[PDB]
RNA sequence: AGUGAUCUAGAAAGAGAUCCACCUACUCAUGU
């Protein structure tokens, strides 16, 4: 790296095990398949829920964001 | 699609890696082997982990939580 | 908008609610680095906050 | 999308679509160019006074040059 | 020394097996 920045929590200090330094950076993304996973399960969630309780709407949602 | 010479080669070097590692085989289990209701204890609670929550049931699934 | 009268006090949430969570997240780092950067109110609040701390 | 940065459109992210700015971001060669123009002097001279004749200009200008030359080692 | 960038929006009839994380937990010998 040109300079060194100061970046995101999704980024990783990659702490060398011999020298005790952060010596990489890992930058971190979700990946489009695990995306369009998650999007096809709140879509399941939606189409489910054809007559269900509001409440478990909202714990259904609660579910897959916390997962 | 497999031919035989891909084959024999497939099982000898499963031989020798697992000669090479020493590895003694993993044996029928006894009648009187040691920790054999904890394995099984593990293996149930394995199944229960399904039909802890549930309520609605069908015969496949009524008969073996009866099981 | 914040004026100087209580940026200090800002600079002190910002730390006492970092110190909340469980462990350290860089979250507060970037945070305090962005509002360092923008003015040298936020730069002279965080030197009279590490000398307060 | 103004400056390119907004959406398409409003409609299809469900969002307001608010995009706000964010505040936190040699002397031998210079010798031989004085000899060069010594010359160059002598033929304007000879030039403006009496040398319509090449062979009284081209003897003068040499004679300079041969003096040059002794000049410079 | 920082402005500024703001979708939605409801009526009729019809449909529809739900299937899953928000409370901690272990120390007497009355004698000889």
């Amino acid at each position: 790296m040109e300079e060194v920045v100061s970046n995101d929590e999704g980024v990783w200090d990659l702490v060398d095990e011999r020298t005790k330094q952060r010596t990489a950076k890992a930058y971190l993304k979700v990946s489009e398949e695990e995306i369009k996973k998650f999007d096809s399960r709140i879509r399941g969630i939606l189409m489910a829920s054809g007559s269900t309780t509001f409440t478990k709407v909202a714990a259904k949602w609660n579910t897959s964001l916390i997962s | 699609e497999i031919t035989p010479e891909e084959a024999t080669t497939i099982f000898s070097v499963m031989v020798e890696w697992l000669e090479s590692r020493s590895f003694s085989p993993i044996p029928f289990p006894p009648l009187t082997y040691k920790n054999d209701t904890k394995i099984l204890v593990l293996a149930l609670e394995d199944l229960k982990d399904v039909y802890a929550s549930k309520v609605r049931l069908n015969a496949s699934e009524r008969e073996e939580l009866a099981l | 908008k914040i004026a100087n009268n209580l940026k200090k006090s800002v600079v002190d949430i910002i730390i006492k609610s970092s110190l909340q969570e469980s462990t350290f997240s860089k979250f507060y780092s970037i945070l305090s680095e962005r509002m360092i950067t923008f003015h040298r109110s936020w730069q002279t609040a965080y030197n009279e906050t590490f000398e307060q701390n | 999308s103004y400056n390119g940065i907004g959406l398409k459109s409003a409609k299809g992210s469900s969002t307001s679509g608010h995009v706000q700015r964010s505040l936190a971001s040699i002397e031998t060669h210079m010798e031989k160019r004085e000899i060069e123009v010594q010359v160059s002097e002598l033929r304007d001279r000879l030039e403006e006074e009496e040398t319509l004749s090449e062979e009284q200009i081209d003897k003068k200008c040499e004679a300079l040059r041969a003096k040059l030359t002794n000049e410079w080692q």
